[PDB]
């Protein structure tokens, strides 16, 4: 979940 | 995409653990009905 956050977020 | 890939990986390891758990908590099923039983069979002995 983080890491799609993160993705999203870039 | 790195991120993407990443993630990716991750659920495979999810869904293995995943796997693992179930496989447990048949076991402990299996276990269960054993226990069941054999507290039954226990009974009928001390009865006898």
């Amino acid at each position: 979940v983080k890491d799609q956050q993160e993705a999203e977020k870039k | 995409r790195d991120l993407e890939a990443s993630i990716a990986r991750y659920k495979e390891e999810y869904a293995v653990l995943i796997s693992e758990a179930q496989a447990i908590k048949a076991d402990l099923a299996a276990v269960e009905a054993k226990v069941n039983r054999s507290t039954a069979l226990l009974k009928s002995l001390s009865a006898e």
